[PDB]
């Protein structure tokens, strides 16, 4: 999955398969250095790609004045009534509708969706 | 020649006594679209829950408005209807849509009762700013 | 400037 | 109702637009900007409660 830098040569880590062993090693091309891979995994792709959203969404947005806000909705976290709500915001969201609550007040920083 | 010399007898005239309607009819129209306005309410809440169900070979969003714009449609239509209604014998509006010389009962709905949705590229309004029409409105409002 | 299906 | 009081006698007040602008009671705004503003069309309908 994610991708790991050689630290002799500071350059990208291709897989590749030591036919002795049989253990995938991640070998720079530019330098010799070999590192045994541990996730054993080379590409996943989700073609689905149902990534949530309440990941990249910030705390920040709660700032701001054009969101609205709506007081119906308790905050989980921290029971703070104002929680400013938006919808996915997202190109390739397929078609989706749900509102993405952000909690109000400064730092609780809670994201939920219903 | 003929009846452009009876009519200087009878005459005839467009002037805003034609536009109003009577006190009743006024009110059925805004009744209309109150109860328009929270049908799309309703359909906005649903979809915010997740409950509304792709129409197929639709998108959610491109059922959404389907249903929408359905909504918003009959409400139209209805308050034209009404203001239609409420013409009288002597209206010129309505003598001129009668005879065919000039308009339409759309016009005359317009006039009286509502003008309608305004649609560009086949669409509603579009959130020229970001996530809304205009600066006063809220961000993601997808309200009438 | 009526409809979806009007005119704009 | 100062500044409108001021600005009414914009004669012999020597008080301006421009004394408006500093004031902070007025604003330019550009189209960018008016993406991250809340504007009210009209100030008594849309602020009051
Ligand atoms: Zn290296
Ligand atoms: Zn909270």
């Amino acid at each position: 999955v994610g991708i790991r830098f050689c630290q002799e040569c500071n350059n990208m880590l291709y897989p590749k398969e030591d036919k002795e062993n049989r253990i995938l090693l991640y070998a720079c091309r530019n330098c010799d250095y070999q590192q045994e891979a541990d996730n054993s995994c080379i590409y996943v792709n989700k073609i689905t790609h149902e990534v949530d959203e309440l990941t990249q969404i910030i705390a920040d947005v709660s700032q701001d004045p054009t969101l609205p806000r709506t007081e119906d909705h308790p905050c989980q976290k921290c029971g703070h009534k104002e929680a400013v709500f938006f919808q996915s915001h997202s190109a390739r969201a397929e078609d989706a509708m749900r509102l993405y609550y952000v909690c109000t007040a400064p730092h609780c920083g809670h994201r939920w969706t219903e | 020649t003929v009846i452009n010399n009876w009519l200087l007898i009878e005459g005839h005239t467009i002037g805003i006594g034609d536009s109003i309607a009577d006190s009743k009819t006024y009110q059925d129209i805004q009744n209309t679209i109150k109860k328009a306005k929270q049908d799309v309410i309703e359909v906005i809440e649903k979809a915010h829950n997740n409950e509304l169900e792709p129409t197929p070979g639709n998108t959610l969003r491109q059922t959404f408005e389907n249903q929408v714009n359905r909504i918003l449609n009959d409400a139209r239509d209805k308050t034209g209807s009404s203001a239609q209604k409420s013409l009288s014998e002597y209206n010129n509006f309505k003598s001129m849509v009668v005879s065919g010389a000039k308009g339409s009962k759309i016009n005359i709905s317009q006039v009286i009762a509502v003008v309608g949705q305004q649609n560009v590229e086949g669409k509603r309004i579009p959130f020229g700013f970001k996530h809304r029409t205009l600066p006063h409105f809220i961000k993601d409002d997808y309200g009438p | 400037i009526w409809g979806i299906g009007c005119n704009p | 109702k100062r500044h409108i009081d001021q600005l009414k006698e914009r004669e012999y007040n020597n008080y301006s637009w421009q004394d408006l602008v500093a004031s902070g009671v007025v604003e330019y705004i550009d189209t960018l900007e008016e993406e991250t503003v809340m504007l009210a069309m009209t100030p008594d309908d849309l602020q009051e409660k």
